C-alpha cells in the first residue's frame, strides 16, 4: 500500500494571504518513461462532491484560478494558493495515479478566519 | 454522469448501486470511491471495461462486487451485509488511465 | 601512417636481445579466458539492508519458523552486474569491466538448516515484461519451482537469456525489462522437539556456457584517479 | 552462439596504458628537474593494478612507448632558432648503473639500453622481454624478503623491471625547453595463473595490501524490495 | 471462380480468382536457429491466431481523402491476437491484408493501397512532437485531409504529402496494389516481418501502414448509392511469441 | 603521394579491433543498384497549372465528355529528371543525382472511367528534332497509337533513346532535341444514361532494362547548406 | 549495352563528405572551447540525410579521417618557438566515459580509443565496425523508446554510433595555438533495405521527420504546354 500524507491536517487563514499544503508520498510518484508525476489534486467544496485542481501534478484545469497549482516531483508536493479568496474555504484531498490500490491522502481543511 | 437516487436500506443486507456513463466504456475503467464525513476518501474498486478487468481494494474484497455490461452502457456496485460503518455517499468516476477526472453526484447510503 | 593508435599491435626491436629469458615451468592454474572466472559460483548478498552489508548477516537469508504461509522470503531484480545484489560478486565484477553482455544465469539456493527439518517454498520467475508477483497465488501461475527441503538441500535454478537485441547493455538500465526471481513461503517450517525453528539460505550465482561479453572499458568500482602516491 | 575472444588474458591485459606523466626541463638550476625517470611498476596506476591482481602469477614482455611534446619556456633570453631537439630514452636493466642527475657516466654506459630520437616523427618504442631469476612474476608474496623473516613484507623480491630514464641530449645555453613524457606501457605474450577474486576495499599504497573495512556491497530499500514498478498504464495496469 | 477460404473453424470470405502482391518478394515464415538472440523457444500459437479479422467498412464517398490503419495496433482489440498483444513481451508477425471494394458498374474511381513499412510521421506544429492518440486509433481508419492540418500535437494529415513529407505518387516503391473499378475490384497484400531486430515489442513500435488513398476521385450520377464500402480484412501469418507473464501494459 | 585524396580507397587501421559485430540476419528488401528503384512506375505529375500543384489534382487528367473531337488532352516534352513534369517522380529523382544519363523511358496511360464508357485516344509520340503536332491530323501521320478505352484500360507507350552521343546530360537543357508525347481526342467519349459524363487518367512513368547513369553529383532540389541547429 | 556500377549502393552511399568543422583553441579561459566534440550522427547535414533517408535499414562500417589545420593567434605574448603540436582524438565507444572538459580522466581512460597524431604529416584516419545490439541501423522509427509509448518518437534508437572528442596534448603557456578540425565521414561496406521515396519537403530539425505542406512540382504553363517552339527558320518552317 501507498500512503499519502498531508501537513498541515488543517489550517485557519484570512483574505490575501499566500497560503501552501504539503502532500508527501510514501513512494515516488514518478516513472522513468515519461517523467511524469502521478499525483491529483482535489477540491471538495463544504458539502459538495470533490472537483479536479491538478492533474499529472502539474497541470491545472478548465475554470481554476493561478491560485490552484501543482508544484513539486519525487515524493514531496504542494499546492501553492497565491490569492486567497471567497471559494477557497474546504478541505483538499491529494492522490497518486501510481500503485493500484488508489488512496487518497488525509485531507487539508483549508478553513477560513473571519473578523 | 448519473447516479442512483437516496434509498433507505436494511443492515445485514445488499444494496445495488447504478453509475450512467454517456461517453463509451473502453480503453478506461470505472472508479468507485466511497466518502467517510469524519475521514477521507477511500477507493473501493475499478472495474475496467476496455480489457474487462475487475479489482477491489483489499479492506474490500468480499464487500463490494463490482459489474459493467456493454449494451445497457451502466456500472453498478453492490455491498452485502450492511452495517453502520457502510453509511457514507458512494461515488462512481471515471479513468482514461491519464487523470481520475470527475465524480459526480451520488445517493447518500443510509442504513437504519 | 605516421602516426600513434594505442590500439595498435606492432612488433618493435628488442631493447635486450642477446638475452635467454627463464624457461617456464608447470604452475597449476593456468586461465586462458576471463569466462572461466565468471562461471564458479559465489556467495550472493542478497540482504542487503543498509545494516548487514557491513557484516556477514548480508548472505544469509532468513527464513523464520511459524506461521506465515502467504508472505515472501525474498526478491530481487535480475539484471547481472547492475543490481545491488549482483554487482559485487565474481560474474557482476567481470561484467562491469565490459559495455556488452549476452548470456544464462544460473542461481543455486541452499538451505542451511538441520536435518530434522521439513518445508516447502515456491520460487517463481517472471519473464522481462512482467510484474513481480504480489502472492502466493501469482506466483504459481507463472513459472516456479517447487523446492521441498526435506528432500533436497539445494534447488538450482537456471534463468534463460530474453532479449531483442543480440547483446545487453551492462551500465544502461532499463525497468521493467530484466525479470525477477522471488521466493514464497509455500508450508512453513516444520521442526521436531529439539531442533532450532528458524533457519538460514545462501544463493550462489554464476555463467553458464552460452555467456559471453563485447566491448571492454574501465570498472565503474574503482573512483580514484591520480596515481599512488 | 557469440565468441569469447573478447575476454581472453591476451585481449583483457595487452591495451596501451598512460602509466607515468613527467617532464624534465633542459637547462640549469637544481640537478633534478633536467631528466625523468620511472621505475617500472605496475602498481602506481590503480586502474591497471587492480586488472592485474586478477591473478596471481603473471609472464610477459613489455611493449613501452614515449610520447614526447616539448614547448619553449617563457622569459627572457629566448631559444630563438632551436635547431632540432634530440632525446636519450636509456632502460637500465635490473642491477645496472643508475644516473644520480645529468651529465653522468651512467648515460654513456654500454650495457643500459638507449634510444636516440629526433623530434618531429614517430614516437619511440622499444620492447623488453621477461627479465626474472623466477619464472614468473608475482602480484603478491605471503612471505619476506630476508631467510630470517626480516625486513618488508614482500617488496624486496625478484619482480624488478628496471627503469627508465629520460634526458635531452643538446647543449642548449640560450633558452630553455620543457619536454614532457608519457609511457604507454603494454604487456605482450600474457600468461596468468590462479585467478584471484577483484578487490573491493580502495587502495593506500603501492607497496602493501593495506586497507580499510568496506561493505561488502551498496545500500538496498530492503529484504525483498523490486525497483520502481511500473505506475498503472493501458498494457501494465 | 468464386472460390471460398475458411482459415480457422470460424471465418468464411468469398472471393474471385485474382491477383496478389508478396511483399518484398518473400512469405511469411517461421523463425529458424541462426535468426534470433532470445534465450528461449517461441511457441508460437498456430492452433487459434491465423484467422480473417474483418474490419468495420469505411464509406468513400465523393469527398474523401484517405485512410490510414497503423500496425499492429489495427488489432488491438481483435480477438485472441489482441491477447497474445498483452500476455506475451516479443512477437513477430505477417499479415495477409485484404482489401475490397462493392461498387456497381456506373461508379467510377481508382484507390492505391499500400503497405509502407516504418512510416514514420511528422507533426502538424513545427517545433512540436506527436501524441500516441493521434497517430492511430485502435480499430478505427484515420483519415487524411485535403487542406493543412493545424493541431497542436496532431499529424500533419495533408494528402498529398502522406503524412511523411513526400510525393504521394512515390508511394508505389512500397509494396501496393491498384484498385481500379473499371477493371479491378480487390486488392490483397502479404507483408512478410520487417524490422531491424528479430522479435520487437508490439506495444511501442508500429510496425508497417496500411494507407489507402483515392488518386482518381469517385463520381457518380444521381440515382446511384453515393458511396462505396471499402472492406479490409487481416489475417495473421506465422506468428510467434516470448515472454509468458501477465498484462503489464493496458 | 603523402597526400589526403577524399576520393581513394584505402584501408585504415579500426579503432575497435577484438570486437565482435552483430551477426546479420536476413531482413526482405534488400538493393544493390538504385536502378531498381527507378524502374518502378510513379505517378506523373501532369495536371501542374500552378493552382493544383498543392492538391490532388496535379495527378489526374481531366478527359471532359461533350463535343470537342478534334482538341488536345495533354502533352509534354519528354526529357525526364529536367521537365517540370517529370523531375519530382522517382525516376527524375535518381537521375538529379546524377550528370549523364541513358535509356529508355515507358510510359503507360489507365483509364479511370467507369467500365460503361467507350471512347478513342491517340497518342502520338514526336521525334527529338521534330515539332509537336498542332491538331489531330498532323499526330496521325507522325508516330501514334489508337487506345481504345472500351478494349484496354491501359496503353502502355515505351520511347526510344535517340541521341548522337552515347549518353546526355540531365541539366543542360537542349530545346526541340528531347521529342514530345501528346493526345488528341479520337471519338470522344459515349456514355449511357445513368455514368458520369467526364473521366479520368493517370500516367506512370519509369525506366527500361537498357538504362544507366554516371557522374555523380549533388541534387539540384535540396538548397539548405548550415547543418540542422 | 552500358555499365551500372556507377549506381551500386556503394557507389552512391561511400563517398568522403565534410559533416562536422569546429574549432579548438590551445590556452584558458572557459572551459569549452578548448575541445572539441561531435556526437556521430547522419542526420545534421541534410545533403547526406537525404541519400541516407532512400533507405530504411542500413548497415556499415565508418570511415573517419580528420583534417586538422593549426595557426597562431594574434596579441602579445607570442608563440614565437613554437615546437610540433600533437593532438588527441579520442572514440568514445557508445556508452563511454564522456570529457566534460580538458584535462579530464576520461582523456586517459583505456576504454576510448585514441590517436595521437602529429602536425606536419598524413592526416589521422581511424575504422570503426557496426556497433548495435540490433541488427542493423534505422533510418525511421515508427515507435517509442519506452514500452509504455513514453518519451520521444524516435530519439532514444540502438542507432548510437558514439562520440569524437579532439585537444591539444601540449601545455602551451605562453602564445595560443587555435585548430580547426575537419570530419570526413564515409561508409564502408554498406547494405541498404526496403528503398523509401525521396524528400519533397525540406528538413526543419536533425531530432524529427517534421515539415511544411510543399507542392508536388514546380509551376507549368497549361496542362498541355510544350516550352520555347522553334521559330521559323530555313529547315524548321
Amino acid at each position: 500500500d501507498i500512503v499519502m500524507s498531508q501537513s498541515p491536517s488543517s489550517l485557519a487563514v484570512s483574505v490575501w494571504e499566500k497560503v501552501t499544503m504539503s502532500c508527501k508520498s510514501s513512494q515516488s510518484l514518478l516513472y522513468s518513461n515519461t517523467q511524469k508525476n502521478y499525483l491529483a489534486w482535489y477540491q471538495q467544496k463544504p458539502g459538495q462532491s470533490p472537483k479536479l485542481l491538478i492533474y499529472w501534478a502539474s497541470t491545472r484545469e478548465s475554470g481554476v484560478p493561478d491560485r490552484f497549482t501543482g508544484s513539486g516531483s519525487g515524493t514531496d508536493f504542494t499546492l501553492t494558493i497565491s490569492s486567497v479568496k471567497a471559494e477557497d474555504l474546504a478541505v483538499y484531498y491529494c492522490q497518486q495515479y501510481y500503485s493500484y490500490p488508489l488512496t487518497f491522502g488525509a485531507g487539508t481543511k483549508l478553513e477560513l478566519k473571519r473578523a | 454522469l448519473q447516479q442512483s437516487g437516496a434509498e433507505l436500506a436494511r443492515p445485514w443486507a445488499s444494496v445495488k448501486i447504478s453509475c450512467q456513463a454517456f461517453y463509451t466504456f473502453n480503453s478506461y475503467g470505472m472508479q468507485w470511491v466511497k466518502q467517510r464525513p469524519g475521514q477521507g476518501l477511500e477507493w473501493i474498486g475499478t472495474i475496467y471495461p476496455g480489457n474487462g478487468q475487475t479489482s477491489y481494494n483489499q479492506r474490500f474484497k468480499g464487500k463490494a462486487t463490482l459489474t459493467a455490461d456493454k449494451s445497457p452502457s451502466t456500472a453498478y456496485m453492490q455491498l452485502i451485509s450492511l452495517t453502520s460503518e457502510d453509511s457514507a455517499g458512494c461515488f462512481c468516476a471515471v479513468v482514461p488511465t491519464v487523470d481520475f477526472d470527475y465524480w459526480g453526484q451520488g445517493t447518500l447510503v443510509t442504513v437504519s | 601512417s605516421n602516426q600513434f593508435l594505442t590500439s595498435d599491435d606492432f612488433q618493435s626491436p628488442s631493447a635486450m636481445p642477446q638475452f635467454d629469458v627463464t624457461p617456464e615451468m608447470k604452475i597449476p592454474g593456468e586461465v586462458h579466458n576471463l569466462m572461466e572466472i565468471a562461471e564458479v559460483d559465489s556467495v550472493v548478498p542478497v540482504n542487503n539492508t543498509k545494516e548487514n552489508i557491513n557484516s556477514m548477516e548480508a548472505y544469509r537469508i532468513p527464513v523464520t519458523g511459524g506461521d506465515q504461509l502467504h508472505t515472501q522470503v525474498f526478491g530481487f531484480q535480475m539484471q547481472p552486474g547492475l543490481n545491488s545484489v549482483f554487482k559485487r560478486t565474481l560474474l557482476g565484477e567481470i561484467l562491469n569491466y565490459y559495455a556488452h553482455w549476452s548470456g544464462s544465469v544460473k542461481l543455486t539456493f541452499v538451505f542451511c538448516g538441520s536435518a530434522m527439518a521439513t518445508g516447502k517454498f515456491l520460487l517463481a520467475y517472471s519473464p522481462p515484461g512482467a510484474s513481480p508477483p504480489q502472492n502466493r497465488k501469482q506466483a504459481m501461475l507463472g513459472t516456479h519451482v517447487i523446492w521441498d527441503v526435506g528432500l533436497q538441500s539445494s534447488c538450482v535454478l537456471c534463468i534463460p537469456w530474453i532479449s531483442q537485441t543480440h547483446y545487453r547493455l551492462v551500465q544502461q538500465d532499463e525497468y521493467t525489462s530484466a525479470g525477477y526471481v522471488t521466493c514464497w513461503y509455500q508450508t512453513g517450517l516444520i521442526v521436531p522437539p529439539g531442533a532450532p525453528p528458524s533457519c538460514t539460505i545462501l544463493c550462489f550465482a554464476s555463467a553458464c556456457n552460452d555467456f559471453s561479453v563485447r566491448n571492454l572499458r574501465d570498472t565503474p568500482f574503482i573512483e580514484q584517479t591520480q596515481l599512488l602516491q | 552462439y557469440h565468441s569469447r575472444t573478447e575476454s581472453s588474458i591476451e585481449n583483457f591485459l595487452c591495451r596501451a596504458a598512460c602509466v607515468y606523466i613527467a617532464t624534465y626541463k633542459s637547462a640549469g638550476g637544481t640537478p633534478t628537474e633536467r631528466y625523468a625517470s620511472w621505475r617500472i611498476n605496475t602498481r602506481q596506476m590503480v586502474q591497471l593494478r587492480r586488472k592485474f591482481e586478477l591473478f596471481t602469477y603473471l609472464r610477459f614482455d613489455m611493449e613501452i612507448t614515449f610520447v614526447i611534446t616539448s614547448t619553449q619556456d617563457p622569459g627572457t633570453q629566448l631559444a630563438q632558432d632551436m635547431p632540432v631537439l634530440t632525446h636519450q630514452i636509456m632502460y637500465i636493466p635490473p642491477g645496472g648503473p643508475v644516473p644520480n642527475s645529468a651529465t653522468d657516466f651512467a648515460w654513456q654506459s654500454s650495457t643500459n639500453p638507449s634510444i636516440f630520437w629526433t623530434e618531429g616523427c614517430a614516437p619511440a618504442r622499444m620492447s623488453v622481454p621477461f627479465i626474472s631469476i623466477g619464472n614468473a612474476y608475482s602480484n603478491f608474496y605471503d612471505g619476506w624478503s630476508h631467510f630470517t623473516q626480516e625486513g618488508v613484507y614482500g617488496f624486496n623480491s625478484l619482480n624488478n623491471m628496471g627503469h627508465i630514464y629520460v634526458r635531452h641530449v643538446n647543449e642548449q645555453s640560450l633558452g630553455v625547453s620543457t619536454s614532457t613524457l608519457r609511457v604507454y606501457f603494454k604487456p605482450k605474450h600474457v600468461r596468468a595463473w590462479v585467478p584471484r577474486p577483484p578487490r573491493l576495499s580502495p587502495y593506500v599504497k603501492s607497496s602493501n595490501v593495506n586497507f580499510k573495512p568496506t561493505a561488502v556491497t551498496t545500500e538496498r530499500k530492503d529484504i525483498n524490495d523490486v525497483g520502481t514498478l511500473r505506475p498503472v498504464g493501458y498494457t501494465n495496469h | 471462380r468464386v472460390r471460398s477460404i475458411t482459415l480457422g473453424n470460424s471465418t468464411i470470405t468469398t472471393q474471385e480468382c485474382a491477383n496478389v502482391v508478396v511483399g518484398y518478394g518473400v512469405w511469411p515464415s517461421y523463425l529458424q536457429d541462426n535468426e534470433a538472440t532470445a534465450e528461449d523457444q517461441p511457441t508460437q500459437p498456430d492452433v487459434a491466431t491465423c484467422r480473417f479479422y474483418t474490419l468495420d467498412s469505411i464509406q468513400w464517398q465523393k469527398e474523401s481523402d484517405g485512410w490510414w490503419w497503423k500496425f499492429p495496433e489495427a488489432l488491438k482489440n481483435m480477438g485472441l491476437f489482441g491477447q497474445n498483444m498483452e500476455y506475451h513481451y516479443l512477437g513477430r508477425s505477417g499479415y495477409t491484408i485484404h482489401v475490397q471494394c462493392n461498387a456497381s458498374k456506373f461508379h467510377q474511381g481508382c484507390l492505391l493501397v499500400v503497405c509502407v513499412p516504418e512510416a514514420e510521421m511528422g507533426c502538424s506544429d513545427v517545433e512540436r512532437e506527436v501524441v500516441a492518440a493521434s497517430l492511430s486509433s485502435e480499430d478505427t481508419a484515420k483519415s487524411f485531409s485535403r487542406t493543412e492540418s493545424n493541431g497542436q500535437h496532431t499529424v500533419q494529415t495533408v494528402v498529398y504529402n502522406a503524412g511523411m513529407g513526400v510525393g504521394v505518387g512515390n508511394l508505389t516503391i512500397f509494396p501496393h496494389q491498384w484498385i481500379n473499378l473499371r477493371t479491378n475490384n480487390s486488392a490483397t497484400i502479404v507483408m512478410p516481418y520487417i524490422n531491424s531486430v528479430p522479435m520487437d515489442n508490439m506495444f511501442r513500435h508500429y510496425n508497417f501502414t496500411l494507407m489507402i488513398i483515392p488518386f482518381a476521385k469517385l463520381e457518380y450520377t444521381e440515382q446511384a448509392s453515393n458511396y462505396v464500402p471499402i472492406t479490409v480484412t487481416v489475417a495473421p501469418m506465422c506468428a510467434e511469441y516470448n515472454g509468458l507473464r501477465l498484462a503489464s501494459h493496458q
